[PDB]
C-alpha cells in the first residue's frame, strides 16, 4: 500500500528512492508497430474453442 | 435535572454529590517534606464486621496510594481507573506515568460523569498519594477539580479538621494529623488507624501512641 | 541516504547527507534530513521523505502537546514509542521507515533507533540509510566513547564523507549537528567536494 | 488490474530569483500515443500564490480544488502565507498516501518582500528550491538551469543572472525538452511573479 | 414533557417494592384459568379458552410446545405471551444447535426467566404482562413477570389461583386419573358448562410433552360425564 | 470495472454557430453486434447535449444519475456546470477505485459560448474544438483535425461528421454505419432520427471480378 | 388534566396534538386546486404581510418532481421537510423504473411520512393541510391531506381558512368541458368571492396550470395572464 | 405546559416559534435596500462598553455577495460558513453562482427539522443575503426555515421602524439611485435612532453592492457627518 | 426518583433496594476455624434444588437475599466471569474476585441514571490467603468482610444478636452452628420449631458439603438438651 | 436523551436560552481578575482561590497556557476550564499542523464559540459539553499585536482593550474607566492593574495569591512571586 516508498534510499541492498519517481505509478530501439498497446500482426481470426471441459480432459 | 444548570446557576446534582461525598468517614493527613502520615476513623458498633483497610495502592513501584471519603462502591471504580490508567499509560508511553499525570488523568475520569445525562456523578472525595522524590497529596473533589494538600481532612465534619489543622502548625506530621482526627471522632465509638509513607515503604503506627494523643483532643 | 548518530562521553553527534533521489535521477542535493523538534530533541529522518518527515512533524507535535500540559520537556523514550506506534499501526502495508530519535533526559543523552517495522532500540552508535554500512565500517575502527569533541565531531563529519564518497544515494551536504546537555547546535554544512 | 492513472505530459519549470519568479510549463494535454489538447494549461493562481501540477490532469485539478477550498475557508481571517499553504498541500497530499494524487505541485509565491518556490513530490514531500523542473521533460531542463541559473561547475566568473537572461534560459531549455521530450508541448506559459504583481506570456514551441 | 423515552418505568417504591412488577404480576393474575398436575407418571397441564369473539376454538390454542419434552400456557395478555414464546423457541432451538439434545427443564427456565428479567431492567420498557406454567422432564415451573422462578407439584395461574390451587392439593392421583381429576378441579372455576372445545390439556409421559387433539379432550371429557 | 457491452465512438465538434455530436447505434458483446438500436446522444437541458461511449451499463447508469440531479435542483445549468457535474462524478469513481468504463462527451452553447468537452473513466476532461472517443480519437480524430471547423456551416460540418464516421466504419470493428446526429445551436437543441451511412468498398473490385 | 402532552390517546380515543394541528392548519391561507380533463390548476392566495416581500419571486406551490407538485396551508415551513422528503423518495423512485410514480404511490408516500409526525412521542405533528397536484398515464388527480395523513383524492379541493366558503362554491361547479382558462378564471372568482376584507390582508395570486397546451408540464403563470381577472374580481 | 418545548397549544401555535422572533430582535439593526442595479446594506453598530471592539456585523461571502444578521450570533456565524461552503461548491461543482433563495435549501430543511421534533435546537438568526445573480437580489431568511426574497428590510433591535420608512417608499427603490438609497437607509436608521450623537461616523458601516461589480464598504463621512 | 443524588446528598433508589432486602428470606454466614457456615430460610419444602445457597467456583459459595431474578441473574454473571477468569490464567478466582465482579455491576447500575438498583444481598464463604473468608454486597455495591452476618427477615435481631450474643471464642463450625441455632431461636421460636426451609452448607475450601434436615435435627436436639 | 437535549434547547419567552442565561449568572461566582491590552503588552492578573492556606499556592494556578503564545485566564466553574483548555490546545495544535504556525487568537477565539452552544451534536469533539460551559474566559496572546479576547458561556466573544471578570467585574469596570491609561508601560501598567485587583480581593495583596501572565512581543512571560514582589509597591 505504501508502496515502499525510500526503501532503496533507506537500505544499503544486500528502484525506491526517497522521493516517488514518476511513472512508478529496455537496451533496445524497439519503437511501435501500431499505437495499439500490444497489437503487432493481424488477429487470429477462426472459431475459438469454448465450452466443454477442460478439468476433465479424458472424459470423453 | 442532570448534567444541567439550575435557574440560579447552579449545577445542582454536582453539589448533591459533593455534599455525598461530605457524608463519609472522617480521613485526616499531613506532609512534610519526606513523608506523610494518613489517619483514617471508622465505626466500630459492630464487632463482626471487618473493617477494610482504605489507603490501597494505585501502583507500587511509583509509590502512589489513594484514599476516598463519601460512597464506598464509587471508589472502587475510581481506583480501578487509577491503576488502569496508570498501566496503560505505561503500555502507551513505555514511561512510567507521573504524579501529576496520573491526578490530571483521574480528575478528567471524575469530570466525565458530570458532563454528561443519564449518568451520576462519583461524589467521593479521593486522595491521590506519592512519596518517591517529596511528599505530594492530590484531593480530587467529585466534579473533577482537584489540588495539592499540604495537609488537610475530608468526610464526615472535616471541615472543623481543617480549621484546626489551621492553627495546629505542628512540626511532627503525626501528632498533627492524629490531633486533628481526635477533635471529632469518638474513642468509644471510632477505631483508628494511622499509617506513614514514606520513600517506597509504608507502615502504620501503633494504637497506644495514637489513641493517646487523640484523647488530649476535645475533651 | 546515510545518517549517523552516536554518543561519546562529552556528549552526542548527528550527521547526514542531504541527497535525495529518485532513482536515477537525483531530485534534489540540499534537502535537510535533520527535524529538529526542540532544542533537546532532533530526529534523523532516512527512507521515504515525505512519510518520514509526516511522521516526524507529528511526533514533534505530541512531543509539544506533552510540553503545553506538563510544563515539563518530553523524554526521548515517550517521544521515539509515539513515533514507533505510529509506523507500527502500519506495519506490513509496505511504509518505508527508518530515523534515530535522540536527545538528552535531563543529563543523560539516549538515542532511539526507530524503524517502520515498529522496531525501537536505544543504543550509543547507529547509523541508517544507504551508506550506512560503509559508515559503520569508518566509526567501528575509530569511535571510541572518551572521544573529545573535536575528535568525535571530525569522526561523524569524516565518517558521512567517506559513505558519501561511496554511495550512489549518498551525497551533498554533510549537515553536522552537536547535541549536549544544553541543547543541540547546527555546526555546519560542509559540502564534501570541499573536504 | 485498473490503473487509476493517466501521465498529460510534463515540463513545467519553476525559477525563483532574488526580486521575481519565473514559472513556465507547457500547454499541452497528452494521451497514450495521441495529444488530447494544445491549449491546457498546468498552472492554476491562489491569489498572489501561483500553482503548477504534471502527471495526472484530474489529479491535479482535484488538489487544486481541495487547495482553494481550504485557502478560501482559511481566509476568514487573514489571507495565507506561502510557508502556510505549502504546509497545508503537504498534508493534503500525504492524506492520500494511500491513493496518491499523481501530480508533482510546485507552489511559488511571494511573502512580502521575498520569493519562495516550493517543490513537491507525489506523496506530499515539500522543500524550498531555488529552480525546480517536475514532470518527464524534468531531465531534460533542470541540468540546463543547474549549469546557467545556479552556475554548478562553473569554476570561473559566472554571468550576471537576470529576468531577461533567466527567460531567455527557459525557453532554450523549453526547445530542447520539445524537441527530445516526446510530451513536451505546443506552447509554454511564462509567468512572472514580482512583489506587487503577475504577468503571463506564451511562445510556441515544437508541434509535431 | 412528551414521553421520556429513556425513562426507568420499574423502580423501587419507598416500601422497598417494586411498583411496575406488582401491577404486571396483577395484570397477569387476570387471565383465564390454567394449571398443572404433577403425578408419579407424569404431568398434566390444562387451560381454558374463552369462546367469544366467534374463536375458532379447534384452531386456537392455549397451550404451546417448545420442544419435544416441554410445553407452556400463560394468563395474562396473549401478546406478551407471544413475545415470550418467540424468545422460549429461539432459545430452545440455540440449545439444540448446540447440545443436540432437548432442552432440559431447568436450564432452559433459568435461560428464559433471565432475558424475562430483562424488562425489569430495560429502560424504557415494562415487565411481561403474563404468568407462565412450564411443564416437562417430570417437573412444573412458574414463571412470573419479575422473571422469578418456582418449581410446583400443583399449581395455578390467572383467575382463582390460590382456592384453585388449594383444590389441587385435593385433585392430585395418578396420571392416568389425574386428567380427569384436574379437569373436576377446574370445573368449579370456569363461567359456562365447558365443551371440549373450551379447554386444552397438555400431558408430559415419559420422554415427551404433547398437547391433546380436540377428540381426545372429548374423550376425558367422556369420562368426565 | 464492466467491459461487457460497449459502444464505439463519440464526435463531437464546434463549427460556426453550433456544435455537433454523433455516435453509431451499435452495442457489441465481444465480437458479437448484439444491438444496432442503443442510442446514447442524451439531452441534459435545452443547450446541451452528452454523448457517451463505452460499458452501455455505465452509461445508463451515468445518464440516471444525471437525470435525477436535472430534476432534483430548481437551478439551471449551463454545459459547463453539466461538464463539471459529469468531471465530478466520473472522478469521485475512479477515487473509489470504481470506476465507470464509460467516456463521454458535454457539448452546449450559452449566451454565444461554445462547450466541446471530453470526460474519461478517470475523471480526466478536457475542452477541445473537435473532441473523440475511443478509437474515433485515434482514427476519426486525425482526419477532423485537418478541417478548420471554426468556419464550418451546419451542414458542413454535418457532412465532415459522417464522413468521419463512415472513415470509423471503415476501420474499427465496433462502430457500425448507423449514426445518430446531435446539433446544438443559440437556440436549438435537435437529436436526429439514427440513419444509415453510405457506404462505397469500390477500391478492391479489380479487373476481373462478376460485381454480382 | 388533558392529556395533549405529547401524541398519545386521551380517555376519549382522541389525540389532542393532533387537534391543535387541524387548528394550525386550518387558519393557513387558502389555495384552491380544480382537475379537469384537459389540464389541472392550482390557485394560492398570497397574502401582502408588507409591501417589502417581492411576491412575484416566492412561491408557494413547489414541485416534488416534473409530474407531481404540491401547495400547503398553516405552518407552511412543514411542507419543506415533507416536499424534501417526498422528492428524495419519489425522483429516486421515478428513476429507479423509469417510468412516472402513480398517483397511488404518491398517496402512499405522503401517508406515510406524515403519519411518523402522529405516531412518535419527541415529534410535533405535521400541523398543514396539503394539496398534492399529479400527472400519471395522462391523468390528473388532487391529493388532500390532513394533519392526521389522512389523504384522499379530490375533483377540486381547498385548503386554508376560506376554506368553508370555497368548499360550497366548487360543489356548485361544473368541471366537465371546461377549458383550462375556464379553470383560471373560476378559481380567481372564488378565491375572492372568499376573501372576507374586513378579517384578512390584501394578497396576490399565484396560478400553477398544468394542462394539455404545455403537455402536462408546471407551469407558473404571470400576472399578464391573469391580471384583467383580477382586476375584473378585485 | 406548551411553553417548555416543541409543540401545539390548544390555541393551535407554537410558543417557541414566536420566542425565536423575540430572539432574532436582539442584535443591533441591519437595513437593506435593494434596487435592480445596486444594494445597500447599513448597519448601526454600539460598543458594548468603551473599551469593545466593534463585532463587523457584516460578512462577505464573496465578491459580490453580502450577508448579515441579527440574533445569537453562533449560528449567524455558522449560516457565513454555509453559504460560503454553498459558494464554493456551486461555483466549482456545478459551475455558477450560488442563487439567493435556493442556496438556502438545505439550511431551511435543517431548520425545518428542529422545528419539527424536540432535542434539537432552533435557530436563533435572522439573515439578509444581498448577492448579484442576474441582478442584485436580496433575500431574508427566518429561523422557521423559509428564506423570501424582498424589495429592503430591517433586522435586529428596533427594526419595525426603519421596516415602516423603508416600506413608505418601497415602490420607488426601481427609480432611486445609488446615493438615493444610502439616503434612505440612513433616514431608516435615524428614524430608529432619532436620538442625536448616537449615530456617528463610527457606530455606522455602509456596504454598497452594484450589479456586474465588487462589493465595497464605503466611508459613512458624506451620510452622517 | 431513580439514580440521583438528593438535598440530603444520599440515593434515595439505593436505599429502597435495600430495604428491599430485609424482606426476602432469612440468610446466615458465620466464619469459624475450620470453615464458613452458610445458612439460609427458605419460604417453603425445597428439598427439590437449593435456591438460597449457591455455587460460584470450587471455592466460592454466596448466599441470597432480595429480588430473585435480580438475584439469579448476577449469580449468572458472577459464574461466567469466574470461569473467564479461569479461562484467562488457568485458575480458580479466590472470594475477592467474584465480589469485585458482583460490585462492580451492581455499582454499575447504581450510578447509571436509566436503570434500577438490584434489589438483593450476597454473601460471599471463600478463602484467601489460606485463611477461610466472609464477604458480602448490598444493593448499593459496598463489599463488607464480615465474622458473621444475616440477612432477610429478621435480620436486624440476628445481626444484634451477632453482635453481643455470640460468644467471642474461637470455634469449629459445629459448635458455630449450634451457636447460630441458639441465637435464631433466641431471637424467635421458630427457628427451633420447624428445620425442613433450611438450606446449610458446611463450606470448606475443597470439601464443602450441605447439612441434611437429620443432621439440623441432631443439632436441635443437643441445643434442646443443653439448656435442660 | 430527548428530554435533556430539549432542556438544554429551550428557549426563553424574552429571547436568550434558559441555559444560557444560567451559565451566565455562574460565570462571575468566582474570584476577580483583570486584562490589560496595551499596543506592547497584554497582561491578566488573577487573584488565586485558596480555600485554606493548608492547600499550597503553587496548586492552585488559574492561567493555563494554551499555546506558545496564547495564555488563558478564567472565571465561574473551574471545572469546566480544564476541558475547555484541553480543546483549546488540541485547535492551536491541528492549525499549526495544518499551517505551520501559531494561529491567531481571534480564530481560537472563533473555534470555542463554534464548539460551544453544540450540546446535541453526538461526537465529542465536535462539542465543549452537553450545557454551556459555567465560565468566563480571558483569552490572550500574540498574534504580530497584542490581544485580549473575553468568551461568554453564550458563545459569544468580543475582542477588548481591557476587561474584567469574577465578582469584582463591575466595580473593576467602573474603575477602569477612571484609572486606565493604555499608553502607560509595562512596569507601571502591571502596578496600575495590581492596584485594580487589591481592591477587591477578599484578603491584602501579596505575591502568593496572585497570578500574572504578560505577553509581549518578545516572551509569553508568567510573573514568578519574587518579580511580582516588585509591583506590589
Amino acid at each position: 500500500g505504501f508502496g515502499n516508498v525510500g526503501e532503496d534510499d533507506l537500505h544499503p541492498q544486500i528502484k525506491k528512492g526517497a522521493i516517488f519517481s514518476p511513472e512508478e505509478f529496455d537496451g533496445i530501439d524497439k519503437t511501435d508497430i501500431f499505437p495499439l498497446k500490444k497489437k503487432r500482426d493481424p488477429d487470429s481470426d477462426h472459431f475459438k474453442k469454448t465450452g466443454g471441459d477442460d478439468d476433465n480432459p479424458f472424459l470423453y | 435535572a442532570l448534567g444541567i444548570f439550575s435557574p440560579d446557576g447552579r449545577l445542582i446534582q454536582v453539589e448533591y454529590a459533593q455534599q455525598a461525598s461530605e457524608q463519609g468517614s472522617l480521613v485526616v493527613f499531613s506532609s512534610d517534606t519526606n513523608e506523610i502520615c494518613l489517619s483514617i476513623e471508622t465505626k466500630t458498633h459492630n464487632k463482626m464486621l471487618i473493617d477494610q483497610n482504605k489507603l490501597l495502592p494505585v501502583d507500587k513501584d511509583l509509590n502512589i496510594w489513594y484514599t476516598f471519603s463519601g460512597i464506598k462502591p464509587d471508589s472502587y471504580k475510581v481506583l480501578n481507573e487509577a491503576r488502569l490508567i496508570c498501566r496503560n499509560y505505561k503500555i502507551k508511553t513505555g514511561t512510567n506515568i507521573s504524579f501529576d499525570e496520573l491526578a490530571y488523568e483521574l480528575s478528567l475520569y471524575k469530570q466525565k460523569f458530570t458532563l454528561d445525562s443519564s449518568m451520576r456523578p462519583f461524589g467521593i472525595r479521593s486522595i491521590l498519594l506519592q512519596v518517591k522524590d517529596m511528599a505530594k497529596i492530590y484531593v480530587l473533589e467529585p466534579d473533577g477539580n482537584y489540588s495539592e494538600y499540604k495537609c488537610g481532612a475530608v468526610g464526615q465534619k472535616s471541615v472543623s479538621v481543617c480549621e484546626y489543622l489551621e492553627k495546629c502548625e505542628e512540626e511532627d506530621i503525626i501528632f498533627r494529623s492524629v490531633s486533628g482526627l481526635g477533635t471529632v471522632v469518638q474513642s468509644d465509638k471510632n477505631k483508628v488507624m494511622s499509617y506513614v509513607i514514606s520513600k517506597d515503604e509504608i507502615r502504620r503506627v501503633e494504637d497506644e501512641t495514637v489513641s493517646q494523643i487523640i484523647s488530649t483532643v476535645s475533651v | 541516504t546515510t545518517t549517523l548518530a552516536f554518543i561519546f562521553q562529552g556528549g552526542m553527534v548527528i550527521a547526514v547527507d542531504s541527497r535525495a533521489s529518485a532513482g536515477s535521477y537525483i531530485a534534489s542535493q540540499n534537502v535537510h534530513k535533520v527535524i529538529r523538534v526542540n532544542k533537546h530533541l532532533i530526529g534523523t529522518m532516512a527512507g521515504g521523505a515525505s512519510d518520514c518527515y509526516f511522521w516526524e512533524k507529528k511526533m514533534g507535535l505530541y512531543a509539544k502537546l506533552y510540553e503545553l500540559k506538563n510544563n515539563k520537556r518530553i523524554s526521548v523514550s515517550a517521544a521515539s514509542m509515539y513515533l514507533s506506534n505510529c509506523v507500527y499501526s502500519y506495519k506490513g502495508q509496505g511504509l518505508s521507515l527508518g530515523s534515530m530519535v535522540c536527545g538528552y533526559d535531563g543529563d543523560k543523552p539516549v538515542i532511539y533507533y526507530v524503524d517502520d517495522a515498529g522496531q525501537r532500540l536505544s543504543g550509543d552508535l547507529f547509523s541508517v540509510g544507504s551508506g550506512s554500512t560503509i559508515a559503520y565500517g569508518v566509526l567501528n575502527e575509530s569511535y571510541r566513547f572518551d572521544l573529545t569533541k573535536e575528535e568525535a565531531l571530525n569522526l561523524g563529519k569524516k565518517a558521512i564523507w567517506h559513505a558519501t564518497h561511496r554511495d550512489a544515494y549518498s551525497g551533498g551536504n554533510v549537515n553536522l549537528y552537536f547535541m549536549d546537555k544544553n541543547g543541540w547546535e547546527h555546526l555546519g554544512t560542509f559540502d564534501v567536494d570541499k573536504f | 488490474k485498473f490503473n487509476p492513472y493517466e501521465d498529460n505530459s510534463g515540463s513545467t519549470v519553476s525559477i525563483r530569483l532574488n526580486n521575481s519568479i519565473i514559472i513556465a510549463a507547457d500547454t499541452r494535454h497528452c494521451s497514450e500515443m495521441g495529444i488530447y489538447s494544445r491549449n491546457t494549461s498546468k498552472i492554476f493562481r491562489i491569489g498572489d500564490f501561483l500553482l503548477t501540477i504534471t502527471g495526472f490532469y484530474a489529479d491535479g485539478y482535484e488538489l487544486y480544488n481541495r487547495l482553494k477550498y481550504q485557502v478560501q475557508i482559511y481566509e476568514s481571517f487573514n489571507k495565507i502565507s506561502i510557508h502556510s499553504l505549502a504546509n497545508l498541500a503537504s498534508k493534503i497530499m500525504y492524506s492520500k498516501r494511500l491513493f496518491p494524487y499523481y501530480s508533482y505541485v510546485t507552489l511559488s509565491g511571494f511573502e512580502g518582500d521575498n520569493p519562495y518556490v516550493y517543490s513537491f513530490d507525489c506523496l506530499g514531500h515539500f522543500e524550498e528550491v531555488d529552480s525546480v523542473c517536475n514532470g518527464s521533460g524534468s531531465p531534460l531542463i533542470q541540468p540546463l538551469l543547474d549549469s546557467t541559473i545556479e552556475k554548478k561547475n562553473w569554476a570561473g566568473e559566472n554571468y550576471e543572472v537576470t529576468e531577461e537572461y533567466v527567460k531567455d534560459i527557459v525557453r532554450r531549455g523549453f526547445n530542447a525538452a520539445s524537441e527530445r521530450d516526446v510530451k513536451t508541448g505546443d506552447n509554454v506559459e511564462i509567468w512572472i511573479i514580482k512583489k506587487d504583481g503577475m504577468t503571463k506570456e506564451y511562445e510556441r514551441l515544437r508541434q509535431d | 414533557m412528551f414521553l421520556d423515552t429513556h425513562k426507568q418505568l420499574t423502580l423501587f417504591t419507598s416500601e422497598g417494592k417494586l411498583d411496575q412488577c406488582d401491577n404486571a404480576l396483577k395484570a397477569a393474575t387476570q387471565g383465564s384459568l390454567s394449571v398443572g398436575c404433577v403425578s408419579e407418571n407424569g404431568v398434566v397441564l390444562a387451560s381454558l379458552k374463552e369462546s367469544n369473539n366467534l374463536v375458532i376454538l379447534s384452531e386456537y390454542k392455549k397451550i404451546y410446545q417448545i420442544s419435544p419434552n416441554l410445553g407452556i400456557t400463560y394468563s395474562g395478555c396473549q401478546p406478551d405471551f407471544r413475545i415470550q414464546y418467540n424468545l422460549s423457541l429461539k432459545i430452545s432451538e440455540e440449545y439444540t444447535d448446540i447440545y443436540s439434545t432437548n432442552i432440559p427443564i431447568r436450564l432452559f427456565v433459568e435461560q428464559f426467566s433471565r432475558q424475562i428479567q430483562e424488562y425489569t431492567i430495560k429502560k424504557g420498557y415494562r415487565p411481561f404482562g403474563t404468568l407462565l406454567l412450564i411443564v416437562g422432564d417430570n417437573k412444573m415451573y412458574r414463571v412470573d413477570p419479575s422473571g422469578s422462578y418456582t418449581s410446583l407439584q400443583v399449581g395455578t395461574i390467572g383467575r382463582e389461583y390460590t382456592e384453585s390451587g388449594r383444590l389441587l392439593e385435593r385433585r392430585k392421583g395418578m396420571l392416568d386419573d389425574n386428567i380427569s381429576t384436574c379437569v373436576e378441579c377446574i370445573r368449579e372455576y370456569c363461567g359456562r358448562s365447558v365443551k371440549s372445545e373450551d379447554i386444552d390439556i397438555g400431558v408430559y409421559r415419559g420422554q415427551e410433552f404433547r398437547v391433546y387433539s380436540k377428540e381426545e379432550v372429548q374423550e376425558v371429557f367422556d369420562s368426565i360425564n | 470495472m464492466k467491459n461487457f457491452v460497449i459502444g464505439s465512438g463519440v464526435i463531437s465538434l464546434r463549427y460556426k454557430n453550433g456544435v455537433i455530436t454523433c455516435t453509431d447505434t451499435q452495442a457489441s458483446y465481444g465480437n458479437l453486434c448484439k444491438f444496432n438500436d442503443v442510442r446514447r446522444i442524451f439531452r441534459l437541458s435545452s443547450n446541451t447535449l452528452i454523448s457517451l461511449s463505452g460499458e452501455i451499463s455505465d452509461i445508463q447508469f451515468l445518464m440516471n444519475e444525471l437525470n435525477k440531479l436535472n430534476e432534483s435542483d430548481p437551478v439551471k445549468m449551463s454545459p459547463r456546470g453539466y461538464l463539471n457535474l459529469v468531471q465530478g462524478i466520473l472522478y469521485n469513481k475512479r477515487s473509489r477505485v470504481e470506476p465507470l468504463n464509460v467516456s463521454v462527451s458535454i457539448v452546449g452553447v450559452d449566451d454565444d459560448d461554445f462547450l466541446v468537452s471530453c470526460v474519461n473513466h478517470l475523471g480526466n476532461f478536457y475542452e477541445d474544438n473537435i473532441v473523440c472517443t475511443g478509437l474515433s480519437n485515434m482514427i476519426a480524430l486525425p482526419f477532423l483535425r485537418t478541417c478548420n471547423v471554426l468556419d464550418l456551416e451546419r451542414d458542413e460540418a454535418i457532412s465532415l461528421v459522417e464522413k468521419a464516421m463512415t472513415v470509423m466504419c471503415y476501420r474499427s470493428c465496433r462502430s457500425s454505419n448507423r449514426i445518430q446526429i446531435g446539433v446544438v445551436e443559440k437556440g436549438l437543441v435537435d437529436i436526429s432520427d439514427p440513419y444509415v451511412l453510405n457506404t462505397d468498398w469500390q477500391v478492391g473490385h479489380n479487373e476481373e471480378e462478376i460485381v454480382l | 388534566a388533558i392529556l395533549d402532552v405529547d401524541t398519545v390517546y386521551t380517555n376519549t380515543g382522541d389525540i389532542l396534538q393532533i387537534g391543535y394541528a387541524q387548528k394550525a392548519a386550518d387558519n393557513g391561507n387558502t389555495a384552491i386546486c380544480m382537475k379537469n380533463k384537459k389540464g389541472l390548476i392550482m390557485i394560492a392566495e398570497k397574502p401582502i404581510e408588507s409591501k417589502l416581500y417581492v411576491s412575484e419571486k416566492n412561491f408557494r406551490i413547489k414541485k416534488v418532481n416534473n409530474s407531481i407538485f404540491q401547495i400547503s396551508s398553516g405552518i407552511e415551513t412543514d411542507l419543506v421537510y415533507i416536499n424534501e422528503n417526498l422528492k428524495n423518495n419519489l425522483i429516486s423512485e421515478k428513476h429507479s423504473n423509469d417510468m412516472d410514480v402513480s398517483h397511488e404511490s404518491v398517496r402512499n408516500q405522503i401517508v406515510n411520512i406524515i403519519h411518523q409526525f402522529t405516531r412518535y412521542s419527541g415529534v410535533r405533528p405535521i400541523g398543514i393541510n396539503l394539496l398534492t397536484c399529479s400527472k400519471y398515464k395522462n391523468e390528473y388527480k388532487i391529493l388532500q391531506t390532513d394533519c392526521t395523513g389522512k389523504s384522499l383524492f379530490f375533483k377540486s379541493s381547498v385548503i386554508g381558512k376560506g376554506s368553508r366558503i370555497v368548499k360550497t362554491e366548487l360543489e356548485k361547479l361544473n368541471l366537465e368541458n371546461m377549458e383550462i382558462r375556464d379553470l383560471v378564471e373560476n378559481g380567481i372568482r372564488i378565491l375572492y368571492k372568499s376573501y372576507d376584507p374586513l378579517k384578512d390582508k390584501p394578497f396576490d395570486i399565484e396560478i400553477g396550470i398544468m394542462c394539455e397546451e404545455t403537455n402536462g408540464e408546471f407551469v407558473r403563470l404571470e400576472k399578464n395572464q391573469y391580471s384583467e381577472i383580477i382586476e375584473k374580481y378585485k | 405546559d406548551y411553553t417548555n418545548y416543541i409543540i401545539f397549544n390548544p390555541e393551535g401555535k407554537i410558543k417557541q416559534l414566536e420566542f425565536i422572533n423575540n430572539t432574532v430582535q436582539l442584535g443591533s439593526t441591519v437595513v437593506a435596500l435593494k434596487n435592480k442595479s445596486f444594494g445597500v446594506f447599513v448597519t448601526y453598530n454600539e460598543k458594548r462598553s468603551k473599551f469593545a471592539l466593534q463585532q463587523k456585523k457584516i460578512f462577505p461571502i464573496n465578491s459580490k455577495s453580502l450577508f448579515s444578521f441579527s440574533g445569537i450570533t453562533n449560528d449567524g456565524t455558522k449560516i457565513v460558513k454555509y453559504l460560503k461552503n454553498s459558494t464554493v461548491f456551486e461555483n466549482i461543482r456545478k459551475g455558477r453562482d450560488i442563487h439567493p433563495i435556493h442556496v438556502f435549501d438545505d439550511l431551511c430543511y435543517s431548520a425545518c427539522i428542529r422545528t419539527l421534533t424536540n432535542g434539537n435546537r432552533l435557530y436563533g438568526v435572522q439573515g439578509l443575503l444581498l448577492t448579484d445573480y442576474q441582478g442584485i437580489s436580496l433575500v431574508l431568511f427566518d429561523p422557521k426555515g423559509s428564506a423570501k426574497e424582498v424589495r429592503g428590510m430591517s433586522i435586529g433591535s428596533r427594526s419595525q421602524s426603519c421596516r415602516t420608512i423603508l416600506e413608505d417608499e418601497c415602490d420607488k427603490f426601481e427609480e432611486y439611485n445609488k446615493e438615493e438609497l444610502v439616503r434612505l437607509g440612513i433616514k431608516a436608521l435615524r428614524n430608529a435612532y432619532p436620538e442625536t450623537g448616537v449615530l456617528n461616523k463610527d457606530n455606522v458601516d455602509i456596504w454598497i453592492l452594484e450589479t456586474n461589480q465588487e462589493s465595497k464598504q464605503i466611508k459613512s463621512e458624506e451620510y452622517l457627518q | 426518583s431513580s439514580n440521583t443524588f438528593t438535598e440530603e446528598g444520599r440515593l434515595l433508589q439505593t436505599e429502597y433496594a435495600i430495604k428491599n432486602v430485609s424482606k426476602g428470606g432469612t440468610i446466615i454466614g458465620l466464619v469459624c476455624k475450620d470453615g464458613v457456615i452458610l445458612l439460609g430460610i427458605n419460604k417453603t419444602e425445597l428439598l427439590d434444588e437449593r435456591e438460597k445457597i449457591y455455587k460460584i467456583n470450587p471455592k466460592v459459595y454466596v448466599s441470597v437475599s432480595g429480588l430473585f431474578g435480580d438475584a439469579m441473574l448476577l449469580k449468572k454473571y458472577g459464574q461466567v466471569k469466574a470461569q473467564d477468569f479461569l479461562y484467562e490464567f488457568d485458575y480458580d478466582c479466590d472470594i475477592d474476585r467474584i465480589c469485585n465482579f458482583i460490585s462492580e455491576k451492581k455499582q454499575l447500575f447504581t450510578q447509571y441514571n436509566s436503570t434500577r438498583p438490584f434489589g438483593f444481598s450476597f454473601i460471599y464463604a471463600g478463602m484467601k490467603n489460606n485463611k477461610f473468608k466472609l464477604c458480602s454486597t448490598d444493593p448499593s455495591g459496598t463489599i463488607n468482610e464480615w465474622k458473621g452476618v444475616c440477612f432477610g427477615e429478621n435480620e436486624d435481631a440476628i445481626n444484634n444478636g451477632l453482635r453481643n450474643d455470640f460468644p467471642d471464642e474461637e470455634m469449629d463450625m459445629e459448635r458455630g452452628l449450634f451457636e447460630i441455632f441458639k441465637i435464631l431461636s433466641k431471637v424467635t421460636e421458630c427457628s427451633a420449631k420447624d428445620h425442613k426451609k433450611y438450606e446449610i452448607l458446611y463450606f470448606k475450601n475443597e470439601e464443602s458439603r450441605f447439612l441434611e434436615f437429620e443432621e439440623i435435627e441432631n443439632i436441635l436436639l443437643r441445643i434442646e438438651e443443653e439448656k435442660n | 436523551s430527548i428530554v435533556s437535549r430539549q432542556n438544554a434547547n429551550t428557549y426563553s419567552a424574552e429571547g436568550r436560552l434558559y441555559q444560557v442565561e444560567y451559565a451566565m449568572q455562574a460565570m462571575n461566582l468566582g474570584t476577580s481578575s483583570i486584562g490589560i491590552k496595551t499596543k506592547d503588552y497584554v497582561l491578566l492578573a488573577s487573584e488565586k482561590k485558596i480555600i485554606s492556606k493548608l492547600q499550597n499556592p503553587s496548586s492552585v494556578k488559574k492561567h493555563y497556557r494554551v499555546y506558545d503564545h496564547i495564555a488563558l485566564g478564567f472565571s465561574g466553574i473551574s471545572a469546566d476550564v480544564k476541558t475547555i483548555v484541553d480543546k483549546s490546545r488540541n485547535f492551536a495544535i491541528n492549525h499549526e499542523y495544518l499551517y505551520d504556525e501559531n494561529c491567531k487568537v481571534e480564530r481560537l477565539l472563533e473555534h470555542l464559540a463554534d464548539l460551544s452552544l453544540n450540546f446535541d451534536k453526538k461526537e465529542a469533539d465536535e462539542k465543549i459539553f452537553s450545557r454551556p460551559f459555567g465560565a468566563s474566559l480571558l483569552i490572550i496572546g500574540y498574534d504580530t499585536e497584542p490581544r485580549l479576547f473575553s468568551l461568554d458561556p453564550s458563545g459569544s466573544y468580543l475582542e477588548y482593550h481591557a476587561k474584567a471578570i469574577g465578582s469584582g467585574s463591575e466595580v473593576i469596570e467602573n474603575m477602569l474607566e477612571q484609572e486606565f491609561d493604555p499608553n502607560v508601560d509595562i512596569n507601571s501598567g502591571l502596578k496600575n492593574i495590581l492596584n485594580m485587583l487589591s481592591k477587591v480581593m477578599k484578603d491584602k495583596i501579596n505575591n502568593f495569591n496572585v497570578e500574572i501572565t504578560a505577553i509581549t512581543k518578545n516572551e509569553c512571560k508568567i510573573l514568578t512571586p519574587e518579580e511580582i514582589e516588585q509591583f506590589l509597591e
